[PDB]
RNA sequence: CACGGACCAAGGAGUCUAACGUCUAUGCGAGUGUUUGGGUGUAAAACCCAUACGCGUAAUGAAAGUGAACGUAGGUUGGGGCCUCGCAAGAGGUGCACAAUCGACCGAUCCUGAUGUCUUCGGAUGGAUUUGAGUAAGAGCAUAGCUGUUGGGACCCGAAAG
RNA sequence: AUAUUGGCGAGAGACCGAUAGCGAACAAGUACAGUGAUGGAAAGAUGAAAAGAACUUUGAAAAGAGAGUGAAAAAGUACGUGAAAUUGUUGAAAGGGAAGGGCAUUUGAUCAGACA
């Protein structure tokens, strides 16, 4: 299926690629988990910074 | 029935009005549809159809090209007009005084023009200063310097630079691009 | 000079306090831009949905 | 937005824009680039000249670090000066005081000669230069220090 | 201070408020003036008599 | 299952739809194919006559 | 006197995405892209931001490598527009974009081969019916939309098989 | 720091709304089929509240017919609304080997608007 004038495109989907899709919906939900654990550890560790 | 030498109901293929929804844009299209009609001078009729131009058909006119047109004999006192955006060119280390009237200036070309004792204008003030167009220069920016036009008309022996993702060795330099592998073009 | 907006107290009762316009209020008003930016920004709080 | 698509204008027409004779079927011309020598040849020639074959030497374990050499024409080379200080150097341009432009600080690997810096003497530090690049610098009254 | 002005700048890094692509927003105010109504030709009747 | 192989019917009629456009020929045609010996001299003929006025025009 | 359809209701077919071409709108513009992350918050939003990094601004050879002004960034034909004269008609001056065309500049290939030298290195100069997806006062980057393509179950349904 | 279609406990959505959403909103891996591995459905809704029809009569009874309950049985455990195919009754019109359609007007039935 080659037609018209188009750049050749190598797109590697010939495996089963939908099993392995990782979408990040937690980008903002892991940011607060990460700011917690830093404030957890800020207190735990005493004035050690 | 009628025997037509032409195709019927066939539009002219022009911009009767911009495709933009911009409000302040349409206030100039409103201002120059008035002057183009009643002022009898072709300048207004030229600036009107230049407000309808799409983006790709509006390349920016650098502040260096403005200095050439002033070196152009007799034009050092003219008020250059650019329907489009003026952009900065620092490769010129001197700039004249004069005046410029354009839709949009970049923040760099605003300083440079103001820096020399010159002045930046809008199109509306030009209509008030010179409705007929007295003592003006229109200037267009280069249209065919685009990256896509470099690819227009690809085909054998036309030297048009194929559309391609990656540039380097091993990408479409081999069979048909040189005599040693196969043929050339 | 700016228009000098006037200051009002909490009982009503405006006052000798009158302030300049911040000049954010002079900016162009672009309902097509606001419409394109809104339509996109309003999509940023959403959850996925998919059938099993 | 699917309210704007053209298959929401094709509701009611039988063949949905794909034609009634050739229909629309799965893969008429094979998957992907298949047949590129054979039935798509006329396409590969004209719009992909040079596709097939091998040009020159392989390079094992290539690293783009070795090859990092950004280029800065004499067109600019005055941009690297602070625009507040810059017009101090243009006017009152003499030796015994000359701007030291470190082009590696700004991420440039070579100073090319594309054209016409002004007449102000300038000290230009660079890793690499070109034969025309210095001639214009050195004739402007400046020099090129090499660095590593 | 947040959006800046001509005197005070930004507090938002690399930002300045937009510029007008037209000075005055009242179009009929320009269309009168002096210099325009001086260069303008005398108007028609705003609706044309049907002839024939 | 033989086919209908060749016909010229309709081809002249398709030809005149956009209808046999012309050379669009230009002043100053391309010197491709011109005598290299004439063409070399012609370089310097024009090269000299441009500077010919550079002595007069100044 | 080809195929499907007794009838009725309800379901029922060009979608999403990754990577791109043209086109259009928008912000800035020799740049552009805040969202991998950090600050913050009325808490998956909104708001603010350091470092890099990606494309772009330089091309060309397999490569080692080298790298863009003889000149108002050139000349000639034509060009919207503007300026001068004239009652006007028209002629003259200037001419952006753009089309043609001949030059100058950088790289590659073949030819020449200077003042010079660790005596075989260096490569000045000068060429050429040669070649490039080049220069010649930057235009691209980001998002959005239509249409088109490639891979994916891929507009829907359907094999004999393995 | 990273991974997670299981487990436990939580909060949410421009998601589906009973032929949809999980196969399963219900005593759903249930009833059922098979020698077995395995296969695998259908099925939501009276009302605010059972107040779910005492009592009378015909009938062997089911029910009918009255009364009765209720805001309403044009809500009677076949139960919210109750479409279409399809059917029974009444009324109207039509009919010489189909029926049905378009243009035109007569006849019959109906309809406003308008005027005044």
């Amino acid at each position: 299926a080659i037609s018209k004038n188009l750049p050749i495109l190598k797109n590697h989907f010939r495996k089963h690629w939908q099993e392995r899709v990782k979408v990040h919906f937690d980008q903002a939900g892991k940011k607060v988990s990460r700011r917690n654990a830093r404030a957890t550890r800020a207190a735990k560790i005493a004035p050690r910074p | 029935g009628i025997d037509h030498t032409s195709k019927q109901h066939k539009r002219s293929g022009h911009r009767t009005a911009p495709k933009s929804d911009n409000v302040y844009l349409k206030l100039l299209v409103k201002l120059y549809t008035f002057l183009a009609r009643r002022t009898d001078a072709p300048f207004n009729k030229v600036v009107l159809k230049a407000l309808f131009l799409s983006k790709i058909n509006r390349p920016p006119v650098s502040v260096s090209r403005i200095a050439r047109a002033l070196k152009q004999e007799g034009a050092a006192n003219k008020t250059v007009v650019v329907v489009g955006t003026v952009t900065d060119d620092a490769r010129i280390f001197e700039f004249p005084k004069t005046t410029v009237a354009a839709l949009r200036f970049t923040a760099g070309a605003r300083a440079k023009i103001v820096k020399a004792g010159g002045e930046c204008i809008t199109l509306d003030q030009l209509a008030v200063r010179a409705p007929k167009g007295q003592n003006t220069l229109i200037l267009r920016g280069p249209r065919n310097s685009r990256e896509a036009v470099r690819h227009f008309g690809m085909g054998p022996h036309k030297g048009k630079a194929p559309r391609i993702l990656s540039t380097g060795r091993k990408f479409e330099r081999a069979r048909g691009r040189r005599r040693s592998k196969g043929f050339k073009v | 000079s700016r228009p000098q907006v006037t200051v009002h107290s909490l009982t009503g009762e405006a006052t000798a306090n009158a302030l300049p316009l911040p000049a954010v209020f002079s900016a162009p008003i672009r309902p097509d831009i606001v419409h394109t930016v809104f339509t996109s920004v309003n999509k940023n709080k959403r959850q996925a949905y998919a059938v099993s | 937005p699917s309210r704007f698509t053209k298959t929401r204008k094709h509701r009611g027409h039988v063949s949905a824009g794909k034609g009634r004779i050739g229909k629309h079927r799965k893969h008429p011309g094979g998957r992907g680039m298949a047949g590129g020598q054979h039935h798509h040849r006329i396409n590969m020639d004209k719009y992909h000249p040079g596709y097939f074959g091998k040009v020159g030497m392989r390079y094992f374990h290539k690293q783009q670090a070795h090859f990092w050499k950004p280029v800065l024409n004499l067109d600019k080379l005055w941009t690297l000066i602070p625009e507040d200080k810059r017009d101090q150097y243009l006017k009152s341009a003499s030796k015994e005081t000359a701007p030291v432009i470190d082009t590696l600080a700004a991420g440039y690997g070579k100073i090319l000669g594309k054209g016409r810096i002004p007449n102000v003497p300038v000290i230009v530090k660079a890793r690499f230069v070109s034969k025309l690049a210095e001639e214009k610098i050195r004739a402007a009254g400046g020099v090129v220090e090499l660095i590593a | 201070q947040v959006w800046g002005s001509e005197t005070v700048a930004s507090s938002k890094v690399g930002y300045t408020l937009p510029s007008h692509i037209i000075s005055t927003s009242d179009v009929t105010r320009i269309i009168n003036s002096s210099e325009i109504q001086s260069a303008i030709r005398p108007a028609g009747q705003a609706t044309q008599k049907r002839t024939h | 299952a033989k086919s209908k192989n060749h016909t010229a019917h309709n081809q002249t009629r398709k030809a005149h739809r956009n209808g046999i456009k012309k050379p669009k020929t230009y002043k100053y045609p391309s010197l491709k194919g011109v005598d290299p010996k004439f063409r070399r001299n012609h370089k310097h003929a024009l090269h000299g006559t441009a500077k010919a006025l550079a002595a007069a025009k100044k």
